[PDB]
C-alpha cells in the first residue's frame, strides 16, 4: 500500500507534458493519504483495488506501469488520455481484474494474448486506439465476459471461433476494424448475446445459419462488410431482433420469407446488395416495421399487396431495383408513412389512390418508371409534400388541376412526362420552394407573373414545353435564381432587360425560342454567370457591349440568330471564356486585332456569316474543322480552309 | 466507450 503508493508515484513521474493543474497533484504523502485522498485511487483493506484516471490529461506509456506492485487491482479505467506504446502482457497478471478500459488513447501494437488469463474479467474496453494484428483467441476463455468493445482500431484477422465459448457475453462491438475471413458459426452459441455489431469491417463469407439460435439479439449490425451468399432463412428465428442492418455487402439470392416472423423488427437495412427475386408476401407481417430499406438491389416482380399491413411504416426505400407491375395501394396506406422512394424501377400502371391519404407524406420519388395516368386526388391535396419527383414517366393531365397548394414544398420535378395545361399561380404558395423542374411536357400558355414573386427559387426549368407569351420585366424579382432554363418554348418579344438583376444567375438558357429584336444593352450585371445560351432565336442587330462585362462567362452561344455588325474587340474582358459559338448569323467586318489576348478559348464557331479578313492566332481557330469556319465572305489572308 | 453502432 505504501509500496503501492510509491510504485504509482514512480510511474506518475514518467508522465510528460504535465501541468500543475493535473488532478494527480493530489498524489502526495504516500505513507498516510493513499486510500483517502489520491484522485482515482480507492482501496479495500488499505490496498488499491480501483484505479480510475479517465480523462486526466495523462501523457505516457505503460512500459513502467507497476504491474507487480498492484496485485489487487480489480477496476482499471485509464481511458480518454494520451497513453501511447503497446499493451504489455503483464496486464494479464491482474487476477482480480473485473473492469479493464484503455479506450480513447494512442495505443499501438497487438492485444497481448495474456488477457485470456483475466478469468474474472466482465468488461473489456479498448476502443479508439490503433491496435493492429489479430484478436487473441484466448479472450474466448473469459467466460464471465459481459461486453467486449474493441471497435475503432486497426484489428485484422478473423473473429476467433473461441468467442462462441463466451456464454455470458451480451454485447460484442468490433466495428470499424479490418476483421476478415468468415464469421465463425460458433457465434450462434452466444445465447446471452443482445447486440452484435461487426459492421464496417472486411468480413467475407456467408452469414452463418447458426445465427437463428441467437434468440436474445435485438441489434444485428453487419453493414459495410464484404459478405457473400444468401441471407439464411434462419435469420427469421432471431425473434428479439429490433434492428437488422446488412447494407453495403455483396449478398445474393432472395430475401427469405422468414423475415416476416420478426415481430419486433422496426429497422431493416438491406440496401446496396445484389439481392434478387421477388419481395416475399410475408414481409408484410413485420407489424413493428418502421424503416424498411431494400433499395439498390436486383429485386424483381411486384411489390406485395400485403405491405398495407405495415401500419407503423414510416420510411420505405425501394429505389434502384427491377420491381415491376402496378404499385399496390397498400404500399402507401400507412398513416405515418412520410418517405416513399420508388424511383429507378419498372413500375407500370397508375399511382394508387392511397398515396397521401393521411396527409403526412413528405418525400415521394417515382423517377424513371413506366407509370402513367393522372395524379391521385389525395396527392393533389397532400399539403405535407416536401419533395416530389416524377421525372421520366408518362403522367398525364391538366397541370393546373393536378397539383394543389403545397405550402411545405421544397423540390418538385415534373420532367419528361405528358402534363398538359397552364402553369397555375398556386405554385407561389410554395414559399419554401427552391427548385421547380418541369422539362419535356406539353405545357402551354404563359408563365403566370406570380412565378417571378418566388424570390426563394434557386432553380427554375420550364424548358422543352410549348409555353408562349412575352417575358415581363418583373422577372428581375427572382433574386436567388442561379439555374434558369426557359429554352425550347414559344416565348416571344424582346428578352427583358430585368434579367440584369438576376445577380445570382449562373446558368442561363433562353435558346430555341421566338425572342426578337436586339439583345438588351444593359445586360452586364451577372458576375456569377458562366453559361449563356441564346441560340436559335430571332435576335438581331449588334452584339451588345454589355455582354463583354460578364467576366465569369465560360460558354457563350449566340448562334442561329440575325445579329449583324462586327464582333467587338472588347471580348478581351472575357478572359475566362472557353467556348464561343457565333455561327449562322449576319456578322460582318474584319476580325478584331485582339483575341491573341485570350488564352482560355478552346472552342469557337463563326461559320455562315459575312465576316472577312484573316483568322487570329489561337488554338480553336487552328483546330477548327471546315464546318466551324466556312460560309464567310473573305476567309483568311491566304484563302485557307485549314491551317495557315 | 461501449456504445452501439
Ligand atoms: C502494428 O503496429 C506497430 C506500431 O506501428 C506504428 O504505429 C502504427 C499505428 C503506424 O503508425 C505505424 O506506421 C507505426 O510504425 C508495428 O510496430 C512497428 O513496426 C515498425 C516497422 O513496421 C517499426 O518501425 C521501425 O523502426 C525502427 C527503429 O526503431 C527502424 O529501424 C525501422 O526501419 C522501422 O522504421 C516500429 O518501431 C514498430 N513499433 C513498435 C514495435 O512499437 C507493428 O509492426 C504492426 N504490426 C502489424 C502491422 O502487423
Ligand atoms: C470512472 O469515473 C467516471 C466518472 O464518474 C465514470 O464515468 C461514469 O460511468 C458510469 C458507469 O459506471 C456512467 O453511468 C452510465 O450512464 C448510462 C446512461 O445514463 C447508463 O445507461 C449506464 O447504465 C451507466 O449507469 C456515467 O454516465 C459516467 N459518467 C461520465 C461523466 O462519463 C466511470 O465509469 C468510472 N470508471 C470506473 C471503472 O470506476
Ligand atoms: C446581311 O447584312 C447585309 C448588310 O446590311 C448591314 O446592315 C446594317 C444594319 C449594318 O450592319 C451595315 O453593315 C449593313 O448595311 C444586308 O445587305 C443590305 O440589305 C439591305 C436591304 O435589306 C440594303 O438596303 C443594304 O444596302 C444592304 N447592304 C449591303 C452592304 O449590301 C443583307 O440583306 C443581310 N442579309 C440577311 C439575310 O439579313
Ligand atoms: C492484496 O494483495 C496481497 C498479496 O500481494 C494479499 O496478501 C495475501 O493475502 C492472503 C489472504 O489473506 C494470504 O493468504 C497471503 O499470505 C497474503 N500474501 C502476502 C504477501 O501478504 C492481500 O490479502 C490483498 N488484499 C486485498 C484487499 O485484496
Ligand atoms: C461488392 O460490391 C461492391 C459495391 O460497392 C464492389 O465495389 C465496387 O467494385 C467495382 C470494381 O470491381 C466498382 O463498381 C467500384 O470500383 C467498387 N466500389 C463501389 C461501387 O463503391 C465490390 O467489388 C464487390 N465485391 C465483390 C464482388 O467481391
Ligand atoms: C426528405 O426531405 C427533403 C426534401 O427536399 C430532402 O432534401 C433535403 O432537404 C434539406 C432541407 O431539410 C436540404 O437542406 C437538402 O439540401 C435537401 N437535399 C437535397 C439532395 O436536395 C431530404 O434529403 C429528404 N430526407 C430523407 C429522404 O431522408
Ligand atoms: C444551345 O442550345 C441549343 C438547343 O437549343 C443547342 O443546340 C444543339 O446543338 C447540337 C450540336 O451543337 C445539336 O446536335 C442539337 O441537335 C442541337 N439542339 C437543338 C434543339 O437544336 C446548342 O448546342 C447549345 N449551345 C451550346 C451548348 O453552346
Ligand atoms: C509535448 O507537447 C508538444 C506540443 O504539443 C510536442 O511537440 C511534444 O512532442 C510533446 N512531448 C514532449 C516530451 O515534449
Ligand atoms: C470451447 O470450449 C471447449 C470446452 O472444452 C473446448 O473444447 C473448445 O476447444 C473451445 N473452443 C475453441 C474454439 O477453442
Amino acid at each position: 500500500t505504501v509500496s503501492e503508493a510509491n510504485a504509482l508515484l514512480k510511474w506518475k513521474s514518467t508522465f510528460t507534458n504535465q501541468t500543475s493543474s493535473s488532478k494527480l497533484s493530489s498524489w502526495v504523502n504516500p505513507n498516510t493519504s493513499f486510500c483517502r485522498s489520491w484522485y482515482g485511487v480507492s482501496c479495500v483493506r488499505n490496498s488499491i483495488i480501483r484505479l480510475n484516471l479517465t480523462n486526466t490529461d495523462i501523457e505516457g506509456t505503460f512500459q513502467d506501469f507497476p504491474f507487480s506492485a498492484l496485485p489487487n487491482l480489480s477496476y482499471v479505467d485509464l481511458s480518454m488520455n494520451r497513453f501511447s506504446g503497446t499493451i504489455p502482457p503483464q496486464f494479464g497478471d491482474f487476477s482480480k481484474l473485473i473492469y479493464f478500459d484503455l479506450s480513447i488513447n494512442q495505443l499501438v501494437g497487438e492485444i497481448p494474448s495474456e488477457l485470456g488469463k483475466l478469468s474474472n474479467l466482465e468488461t473489456l474496453h479498448l476502443v479508439e486506439n490503433k491496435l493492429n494484428g489479430s484478436i487473441p483467441s484466448e479472450i474466448g476463455r473469459l467466460t464471465k465476459l459481459h461486453e467486449i468493445a474493441l471497435y475503432d482500431n486497426l484489428l485484422t484477422g478473423p473473429i476467433p471461433s473461441s468467442f462462441g465459448n463466451l456464454t455470458n457475453l451480451a454485447n460484442l462491438y468490433l466495428f470499424i476494424n479490418s476483421l476478415s475471413g468468415p464469421i465463425p458459426p460458433e457465434l450462434g452459441n452466444l445465447s446471452s448475446l443482445a447486440e452484435l455489431c461487426l459492421d464496417r469491417n472486411k468480413l467475407t463469407g456467408q452469414i452463418p445459419s447458426s445465427f437463428g439460435k441467437l434468440k436474445n439479439v435485438t441489434l444485428l449490425n453487419m453493414f459495410e462488410n464484404n459478405l457473400t451468399g444468401e441471407i439464411p432463412p434462419e435469420i427469421g428465428d432471431m425473434s428479439a431482433l429490433d434492428t437488422l442492418s446488412l447494407h453495403t455487402n455483396n449478398l445474393t439470392g432472395s430475401i427469405p420469407s422468414s423475415l416476416g416472423n420478426l415481430k419486433n423488427l422496426a429497422i431493416l437495412h438491406l440496401y446496396l446488395n445484389k439481392l434478387t427475386g421477388s419481395i416475399p408476401e410475408e414481409l408484410g407481417d413485420m407489424e413493428t416495421m418502421i424503416d424498411l430499406e431494400i433499395s439498390e438491389n436486383k429485386l424483381t416482380g411486384p411489390v406485395p399487396g400485403s405491405f398495407g399491413k405495415l401500419t407503423k411504416l414510416e420510411w420505405l426505400f425501394l429505389r434502384d431495383n427491377h420491381l415491376s407491375g402496378p404499385i399496390p395501394p397498400g404500399i402507401a396506406n400507412s398513416s405515418v408513412l412520410t418517405v416513399l422512394q420508388l424511383d429507378t424501377n419498372n413500375f407500370t400502371g397508375v399511382l394508387p389512390e392511397t398515396i397521401c391519404r393521411s396527409g403526412k407524406l413528405e418525400n415521394l420519388t417515382l423517377d424513371d418508371n413506366l407509370l402513367s395516368g393522372p395524379i391521385p386526388i389525395s396527392l393533389t391535396n397532400c399539403k405535407s409534400l416536401i419533395r416530389a419527383r416524377f421525372k421520366g414517366n408518362s403522367f398525364s393531365g391538366d397541370i393546373s388541376e393536378s397539383f394543389g397548394e403545397y405550402p411545405n414544398l421544397n423540390f418538385i420535378d415534373l420532367s419528361n412526362n405528358k402534363f398538359r395545361g397552364q402553369i397555375s399561380p398556386k405554385w407561389e404558395k410554395s414559399r419554401k420552394l427552391v427548385a421547380f423542374i418541369a422539362t419535356d411536357n406539353n405545357i402551354t400558355g404563359p408563365i403566370p407573373p406570380e412565378i417571378w414573386n418566388m424570390t426563394q427559387l434557386n432553380q427554375l426549368d420550364l424548358s422543352s414545353n410549348n409555353i408562349s407569351g412575352e417575358l415581363p420585366e418583373t422577372i428581375s424579382k427572382l433574386t436567388r435564381v442561379s439555374k434558369l432554363q426557359l429554352n425550347g418554348n414559344q416565348l416571344s418579344g424582346r428578352i427583358p432587360s430585368g434579367i440584369r438583376s438576376l445577380a445570382n444567375l449562373e446558368y442561363l438558357d433562353l435558346s430555341s425560342n421566338r425572342f426578337s429584336f436586339q439583345i438588351p444593352a444593359t445586360l452586364d450585371s451577372l458576375p456569377r454567370l458562366y453559361y449563356m445560351n441564346l441560340s436559335r432565336n430571332d435576335l438581331d442587330q449588334n452584339i451588345p457591349m454589355g455582354l463583354t462585362k460578364l467576366s465569369q462567362l465560360q460558354t457563350l452561344d449566340l448562334s442561329h440568330n440575325n445579329l449583324d455588325g462586327e464582333i467587338p474587340s472588347q471580348f478581351t474582358s472575357l478572359q475566362n471564356l472557353e467556348k464561343l459559338y457565333l455561327q449562322h448569323n449576319n456578322l460582318s467586318g474584319p476580325i478584331p486585332s485582339s483575341f491573341s489576348e485570350m488564352k482560355s478559348l478552346t472552342h469557337v464557331d463563326v461559320s455562315h456569316n459575312n465576316l472577312e479578313g484573316p483568322i487570329p492566332d489561337n488554338a480553336a481557330f487552328k483546330n477548327a474543322r471546315p464546318d466551324a469556319l466556312e460560309g464567310n465572305r473573305d476567309l483568311c489572308g491566304s484563302n485557307t480552309t485549314q491551317g495557315l | 466507450e461501449s456504445s452501439s453502432s
